[PDB]
């Protein structure tokens, strides 16, 4: 139905020519203390495997990141719990991929693009003279569990727990429950139970929905571990910073999916966060234009960071101005500020096409800071 | 393609002689060409790009060219070199994206400061300023603003000391790029909008 | 918070079995690992031999023979990879098991393969390959000198691996096994260089084998090679040569188990998953001496056996059924057909409490000490489990004989008794025996026309009989009568007893003194006393050749127990007792040497005292309670030490190590009872009630008494209705997809065979069809099935009273369970009323989604429903109108309470505290913990203590005590065992311990947990460190790691609890070992140094609470 390409939005082409890039990774030693340094002006909650675009203008956040592009290239980024709370408890490790420093009109500026790598607890807080900060982390290790039966099951069925490859289904799903789960008998619960713990299948769960809103294939673009997979889903939901915080926490993927299916189903219309009391659209016209989903973070001429959340359909928005391509984070669409009808907040941008070949024709982008998710008939991660 | 070519400095040598970064098109040898602010013709001699001469040359590289025609001095740096078919476009008064990145207090309407676009570098007034526009958003300001403070973008409408070469920002990037500068330090960075 | 765990009924299902030459190379063993026990029996046409405790979770288990040794040797392999070795000795008569080699096999890094650990043992005895992690291999050498079990790993190519196995017929250690890619299911050989370490291309292998190739069976020589099982063939597979059959007698269900028959290995066994037994049978062809081809594989049903987990062949055609879902069997096969249809007839059958899915404690011999009902099994093994602490008797013989008022044994003839005297209401009969046999004779010199009162033996060769009205003594030489006492008055004795020289009768409220002489009874004195005299006694005590200087009395309206000397009856002591109900009988023994005097209540009441022989003085009075009916206390022997029998409504034997152990008997009614020694019932009893005399032996110790209650379908929950008399249990049976409509069952279960059926719905692959079972307190019939509506899954269950309601109901929470909805979108909750014979269903409530569990809570019904907790209130419209709602992060899978705490969890070990507020009709976080894992039940211990078992086999204890909602982690204990259910209570009569908490177990084991003071925690925390130096532990594995809180990731010490088995174990060893344990122990009583009868007297305090 559409053709856009959603390669496109990933690859921030808005931010220029080429950028270096590198090919290394680094990761840190479960529970390992380790002393990252934490960038002043970044606001977000950055969750592992998202991706986080940053231009820099400042000295000081220059300097500091021309030496971390020679050391391990890894920053933290602090997860804020209050808003008036001074003391940071938890965050994400940020990891540069590309970079470019450039002196275009006269001023030192420096683009990156970052990947969120591993949580941590932070244990401590220095100040240095110059602003930017070191967070003395305790790296939060992926609680793996094993499977459910795994404490009860029989050793005469062991040879039965392997099954042949599903062919790409209903009938093949009552199967897996029934053989899996076999050994339930012996314990308080049913099978069905069982499957509501299993991430396989609240992995299956997970992509019937996203396929509802991309023709995404499955075997490739979504990664095959739960810990990936897990992080992957909670970065396209558009959900409050409080939510996102607690999704941060949860350290085991089932709980993590599990509390993502509930949101997905419960939390349906997204309101003006100023207002609370204003519908600007609903989960049915949620789509995704990105192969990150349909939330991905975005950078502004001037640094400022948004959650941009693509919805096909958007109500009581007022137009400000004629559009512009100048920096479209989707390239071949205009942009037009829209705010709130209702209070005038900033909402987000409607997009429209420079082209009339181009479906769809137009389109709005909201950023999450500005919505408020509300159950239909404060909301609950279960 | 369309070419351009901002002069750096020009020097008596041989015929005439000009100095300057390529920045738009090819250049061939012998390839007739015009001078924008007086409009005068001139045909090339020799194309010493670098220290070595080639015949033709593309954008990028550092030529000094020997000018055959009515160019023997009387030539300033912020002048250019062009295509004759679409040649650039001139004059002294414009419109501007303008970021105010450093100043202690407040500018507004008449303040006065120098220009350096590319290789020009001319005295510049601000005649008036038109809308101020939000970091967060884009958003266009919807009254006129009376003045513009630091860490605050706006568009307005500049007049230099006198003809100049201007070219709008998304036709040209390196002209279309400036500074608005004062006691040496840079207090502004624009994007040229419109040609008034 | 301190606890102590004690397990009080050892495991009983069965890990695994085998044969071999274990004990002696001459004998043949079995050898049957019921999880973290091992149970040595030898064969007969089974003998237990020795029954070991592992420091571990049985894993794997082989015997094998290494290069010269007399006899096999055992490896056991833990699920905390300890690794050992094991050999028999005898000394004589002190049977041990001495370890050779030991050692953790456990890899610094990997993932635990799918299929488990699988251990093998090469034919040749060099190597033993262990199958631990994936794509890794590990090898242990069997050279003469790894006496640590020193093992190198081997790198593999192939990931996923169904089954290994060691082939036989190979001059290199060969290894042949099944694995599986994307392409498929294949089998490859490998050969094995002990050596150069590495794997060199096997003999042969078979791509595309079938598609459910599970189990892989290595045959031995002649044939060699190996068989493959899977859902659809079973193929043959010895280098070129390939054979494949697909009988359809086995594509019905699927083959788990196996085991050879004879050595040469033609004939196999197959066990199925619904307890089909098959043989597989190998045809071979002789072409000469040497060579032996292989031509056809044929298979027969054999017939139906319990759910096999491991089966072995022993030998004259019996074979042992070891099983986890069911009883244990010990089946004979024979190889004619039977008449109903196949060749398999059961000869034993080996109880099995595993799995327990639920249970609940109930006072079902009205009140005293409760019993334990369980849900037990699973399939058609399905049964309810009824368990009892007491006293077992084997009745040798019973005969309906009403009226029986007394018993007394006789001697008629100078040895061992062989006449019993029984007394009726104003009667006297006798009976005689010889042999097994008994019939009425008449005994010339007594009188068969009163009420005897006692009689027996005495000294001078004469016997005596007490009447109503005379004191006859007979002689035995002429058996006659020699000399008649009576009153002076002629009037009635009211009360009497004897030794075998003096006699004490008393009438009214004057008592007389008499003594046995030959032909003669020689009176003497005649005292009046203050009130009516209600029993006497005059037995020997201790010490004295023959006769008792001492008469214990019980008088009317004074209600004084008194102590008086022969023949003054001067007053040495009076005790005065309730004041309420007089004495209705006394008796003085002795325990241990220790001197009591015991004396009994017309309502039951027992006190006992402490005699002091030569002083009279009754002193450190105790009492206790044992029935509403008065009691009886009688003298009797066993295990050469005296005990006494308490006849009542609730029998019981007192024996005993100096501290008084009240036992229940298993046993109905008991009044009257003597001890019978004949020549047919030998050193037995011989018991007397209502109705029937029954004659037989008496075990010495208490031990659990286990009542199967066969069900054939799969239980799932049971609650106690006490005012009904009766059970209420969801069940759960199978049908099958059928034509039409379809269910039709399978077999004849309890939900198809009861009484009065109902249903919910008419008729308007397999399919499961959950059931409400009534059932019956004391016949354990089922009286009615209610039958839940289609694709209804029923959860929970409850019996309780509601609102102002004094009707009792059971409310019953379901769920309906569609395959296309994941999560479930509704369920009911269903308030049924079981009134006379009828089920009424009283009231119904659609809810949106399921209920996980219910639970009673302050007169209201508190049920929870997927992530929300609802409080229901009971109309007097009766109905039920909510209260309260409170939603949550978790799925409320679990609910306990204890007043007004409500305790809630999940499968994923996050707990929630939540309190009732009246005054805002709504709840209240108080605490949580969230620490993500498997979570099997929980348990609220006490207002701050809650309990839980998580995976790995673990126990764990939060602790409530702003920040104070945090719940800290301050107990740790690896069970070993799967706790599937908590419940309060004990199965021991009505203080070190504080509460009590049963549970129980996938592997059939019954354990017990409770509280104890920082003293006793410090002391027996000292114990266990103690007791860890002296006790020589079976595959040398240390203690501190076998109880150390294990997972997966991560492995901490245990803390907070105490393995009363190890504490209970100080009893066993030998004297010297404890004094060697109390080592210069600091013990308190208001502190010194420790002796060994010091801790003696404090573990015997702690093994009676189970
Ligand atoms: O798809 C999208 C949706 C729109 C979104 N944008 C564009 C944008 C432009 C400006 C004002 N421009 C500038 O300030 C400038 F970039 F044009 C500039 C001018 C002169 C100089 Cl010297 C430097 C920078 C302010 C805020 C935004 C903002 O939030 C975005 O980035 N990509
Ligand atoms: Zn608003």
């Amino acid at each position: 139905i559409i053709n856009f390409d959603t390669s496109l939005p990933t690859s921030h082409t808005y931010l220029g020519a080429d950028m270096e890039e590198f090919h290394g990774r680094t990761l840190h030693d479960d529970d390992s203390c380790q002393v990252i340094p934490v960038l002043p002006q970044v606001m977000m909650i950055l969750i592992p495997g998202q991706t986080l675009p940053l231009q820099l203008f400042h000295p000081q956040e220059v300097s500091m990141v021309r030496n971390l592009i020679q050391k391990d290239r890894t920053f933290a980024v602090l997860a804020y719990s209050n808003v008036q709370e001074r003391e940071a408890q938890f965050g994400t490790t940020a990891e540069i991929y590309a970079y470019r420093e450039e002196q275009d009109f006269g001023i030192e500026i420096v683009k990156v693009k970052a990947i969120g790598r591993q949580r941590f607890k932070v244990l401590e807080l220095r100040t240095q003279s110059d602003g930017i900060q070191q967070a003395k982390v305790q790296i939060l290790p992926e609680c793996v569990l094993p499977s459910t039966m795994s404490a009860v099951q029989l050793e005469s069925l062991n040879k039965c727990q392997i099954f042949p490859s599903k062919p790409v289904s209903y009938k093949w799903w009552q199967k897996y429950q029934k053989r899996k789960f076999h050994c339930a008998n012996l314990t308080s619960w049913p099978r069905w139970l069982y499957s509501l713990y299993d991430a396989e299948t609240l992995m299956d769960r997970i992509k019937k929905q996203l396929r509802e809103w991309d023709e995404n294939l499955k075997d490739d673009s979504l990664p095959s571990n739960p810990i990936d997979f897990s992080y992957r889903v909670a970065a396209c939901l558009p959900i409050d910073d409080v939510l996102r915080i607690q999704l941060l926490k949860i350290g085991s993927a089932i709980q993590r999916l599990r509390c993502e299916l509930d949101i997905m189903n419960k939390c349906t219309s997204l309101c003006c966060k100023q207002c609370q009391e204003t519908e600007i659209t609903t989960k049915n016209e949620i789509f995704s234009l990105s192969l990150c989903g349909p939330m991905a973070a975005y950078v502004n001429p001037h640094g400022y960071v948004h959650e941009t959340l693509t919805v096909y359909k958007a109500c009581n928005l007022n137009l400000i101005g004629r559009p512009s391509t100048e920096h479209s984070w989707f390239p071949g669409y205009a942009w037009t500020v829209a705010q709130c009808k209702i209070c005038a907040s900033h909402i987000g941008w409607k997009f429209t096409a420079t082209k009339k070949d181009m479906s769809p024709q137009k389109f709005w982008g909201l950023t999450r800071s500005a919505l408020l998710p509300t159950i239909p008939d404060v909301i609950l991660c279960l | 393609g369309p070419i351009r070519l901002p002069i750096v400095d020009k020097y008596k040598d041989m015929g005439t002689v000009v100095l300057g970064k390529l920045e738009s098109g090819s250049i061939c040898k012998g390839q007739q060409l015009v001078m924008m602010p007086n409009k005068h013709n001139v045909e090339v001699l020799g194309i010493l790009s670098d220290d070595v001469e080639t015949d033709t040359v593309a954008p990028g590289e550092n030529l000094k060219i020997r000018l055959k025609g009515i160019e023997e001095e009387e030539i300033l740096p912020g002048f250019i070199l062009c295509d004759p078919n679409n040649l650039c476009h001139s004059g002294r008064t414009f419109d501007a994206q303008i970021v105010i990145i450093e100043h202690k207090s407040i500018i507004c309407p008449g303040y006065n400061a120098v220009l350096h676009i590319h290789t020009c570098i001319e005295e510049v007034e601000i005649t008036a300023l038109i809308c101020l526009v939000d970091k967060k958003s884009g958003e266009k300001s919807k009254t006129r603003p009376r003045f513009v403070k630091q860490d605050q973008v706006c568009i307005a409408r500049l007049r230099t000391a006198g003809t100049i070469c201007l070219e709008t920002f998304k036709d040209f990037p390196q002209m279309g790029r400036f500074t608005l500068r004062d006691e040496g330090k840079t207090i502004a960075i624009g994007k040229v909008l419109k040609l008034v | 918070s301190y606890n102590y765990v004690v397990t009080a009924q050892k495991p009983t299902a069965v890990n695994g079995c085998v044969t071999g030459h274990f004990t002696s190379a001459e004998d043949l063993n079995l050898l049957i690992a019921k999880n973290t026990r091992l149970e040595i029996y030898v064969v007969t046409a089974l003998r237990p031999v020795k029954e070991v405790g592992m420091y571990g979770k049985i894993a794997v288990m082989e015997l094998f023979r290494p290069k010269g040794e007399s006899k096999d040797l055992l490896f056991i392999l833990t699920a905390k990879y300890n690794a050992c070795i094991l050999e028999y000795k005898q000394s004589g008569e002190s049977i041990d098991i001495i370890t050779r080699a030991h050692g953790n096999v456990q890899d610094r890094i990997g993932r635990p393969s799918e299929t488990g650990i699988i251990g093998i043992i090469d034919p040749e005895c060099r190597m033993i390959g262990l199958r631990l992690y994936d794509g890794l291999f590990k090898v242990i050498p069997l050279d003469r000198d790894n006496k640590e079990l020193k093992a190198f790993n081997i790198r593999l190519e192939e990931l996923h691996v169904i089954d290994v196995k060691f082939l036989y017929g190979c001059q290199a250690p060969t290894i042949c096994f099944v694995y599986q890619d994307p392409q498929g299911r294949h089998v490859k050989t490998y050969e094995v260089s002990l050596r150069e370490k590495e794997f060199n291309k096997g003999p042969w292998k078979q791509e595309n084998v079938e598609a459910e190739a599970s189990m892989v069976i290595a045959v031995p020589e002649p044939f060699g090679g190996a068989i493959i099982i899977g859902q659809e063939s079973i193929t043959y597979h010895n280098g070129d040569k390939y054979l494949a059959i697909a009988p359809p007698i086995i594509k019905q269900s699927t083959i788990v188990c196996h085991n050879r028959v004879d050595p040469n290995g033609s004939r196999y066994l197959l066990g199925d998953m619904e307890g089909r037994l098959f043989m597989l049978l190998l045809e071979k062809e002789e072409q000469m001496d040497g060579t032996v081809t292989l031509k056809d594989l044929r298979v027969e049903l054999l017939g139906e056996t319990s759910i096999a987990e491991c089966l072995t062949y022993l030998d004259n055609g019996v074979v042992f059924v070891g099983s986890r879902l069911g009883d244990s069997q010990l089946v004979k096969l024979n190889v004619d057909s039977n008449e109903q249809g196949s060749y398999v007839v059961a000869m034993e059958t080996f109880t099995n409490l595993g799995p327990i899915v639920d249970m609940c404690v109930v006072d079902l011999e009205r009140q005293g000490q409760g019993q334990l009902v369980t849900c037990s099994g699973a399939f058609k093994e399905g049964s309810l489990r009824i368990i009892r602490n007491g006293i077992g008797i084997h009745e040798h013989a019973s005969i309906d004989l009403p009226g029986i008022k007394g018993l007394w044994p006789l001697r008629s003839d100078p040895e061992t008794d062989d006449t019993l005297v029984l007394s009726f209401v104003g009667q006297t009969r006798v009976l005689m025996l010889n042999g097994e046999e008994v019939e009425e004779t008449e005994l010339m010199g007594f009188v068969d026309d009163q009420q005897t009162f006692f009689c027996g033996n005495v000294a001078h060769q004469q016997l005596i009989q007490i009447t109503s009205a005379s004191v006859r003594l007979v002689s035995q030489e002429p058996k006659a009568l020699v000399s008649e006492w009576k009153e002076p008055q002629a009037k009635n004795i009211s009360v009497a007893s004897c030794n075998s020289s003096q006699v004490v009768v008393a009438v009214g409220r004057a008592l007389y003194y008499l003594q046995i002489h030959p032909q003669e009874l020689r009176q003497i004195s005649h005292t009046e006393m203050e009130h009516e005299v209600a029993c006497l006694d005059i037995t020997p005590l201790g010490d004295s050749n023959g006769l008792s200087p001492l008469c214990a009395i019980g008088l009317w309206t004074d209600i004084s127990a008194r102590i008086l000397k022969l023949p003054s009856f001067e007053l040495l002591h009076k005790e005065m007792l309730g004041g309420e109900i007089i004495p209705r009988s006394i008796l003085m023994t002795t325990f241990e040497s220790s001197h009591y005097l015991l004396c009994a209540l017309g309502d039951g009441a027992l006190f006992y005292f402490g005699l002091n022989i030569e002083t009279g003085l009754l002193s450190d009075r105790k009492k206790v309670t044992l029935g509403t009916q008065p009691t009886v206390l009688r003298t009797f022997r066993s295990l050469s030490t005296t005990n006494v029998f308490a006849c009542s409504d609730r029998p019981t034997v007192i024996y005993s190590n100096h501290k008084l152990v009240f036992s229940n008997v298993n046993l109905k009614e008991v009044n009257y009872m003597c001890p019978l020694n004949s020549d047919g019932y030998p050193d037995s009893l011989a018991l007397a009630n209502n109705s029937t005399l029954t004659i037989g032996t008496i075990d010495e110790i208490q031990k659990l008494h286990i009542r199967t209650v066969p069900l054939y379908e799969s239980p799932r929950k049971i609650c106690y209705q006490e005012v009904s008399q009766c059970f209420g249990v969801l069940s759960s049976r199978i049908e099958v997809q059928d034509t039409s409509g379809g269910t039709t069952a399978l077999r004849p279960s309890a939900s198809t065979q009861a009484l009065s059926s109902s249903v919910s719905s008419s008729k308007l692959e397999e399919v499961e069809v959950h059931n409400l079972l009534i059932i019956d307190q004391h016949t354990f019939e089922v009286l009615h099935a209610h039958q839940f509506l289609q694709n209804e899954y029923a959860l929970s269950l409850v019996s309780c009273k509601l609102g102002k309601d004094p009707n009792t109901y059971f409310i019953v929470g379901t769920a309906m369970v569609y395959p296309e909805e994941a999560e479930p979108k509704q369920g009911r909750i269903v308030v049924f009323q079981y009134s006379d014979g009828k089920l009424q269903t009283v009231a119904e409530k659609e809810v949106k989604g399921a209920v996980y569990s219910m639970v009673e809570f302050n007169g209201k019904l508190l049920a929870s429903i997927n992530s929300t907790v609802r409080l229901y209130e009971w109309t007097t419209e009766k109905e039920l109108r909510t209260e309260c709602n409170h939603y949550n992060n978790i799925m409320a899978l679990y609910l306990k309470t204890k007043g007004d705490f409500i305790l809630v969890g999940d499968l994923m070990r996050s707990v929630l505290l939540l309190a009732y507020k009246p005054m805002e009709g709504n709840f209240e976080e108080i605490a949580r913990d969230f620490n993500p894992n498997w979570m099997s039940a929980v348990e609220i211990l006490d207002d701050d203590n809650f309990l839980g078992a998580e995976n790995a086999f673990n126990l764990f204890v939060c602790q409530k005590d702003e920040e104070r909602q945090h719940l800290q982690e301050v107990g740790l204990f690896h069970l070993g065992e799967f706790v599937n259910v908590f419940c309060h209570g004990s199965l021991v009569m009505q203080t070190p311990t504080q509460g009590s908490v049963l549970f129980g177990t996938v592997n059939g084991m019954i354990g017990l947990v409770t509280s104890l003071s920082e003293s006793w925690y410090n002391l027996l925390l000292d114990m266990q460190n103690r007791l860890n130096k002296v006790i020589k532990s079976v595959g040398k594995i240390e203690h501190s790691f076998w109880r150390s809180f294990h997972t997966e990731r991560k492995t901490e010490p245990a803390t907070g609890f105490i393995d009363g088995d190890l504490i209970e174990s100080f009893l066993d060893i030998s004297r010297p070992k404890m004094q060697e344990v109390v080592a210069n122990l600091q013990y308190d009583d208001g502190k010194r140094e420790a002796t060994a009868d010091d801790l003696i007297k404090v573990v015997e305090e702690l093994t009676r609470i189970h």
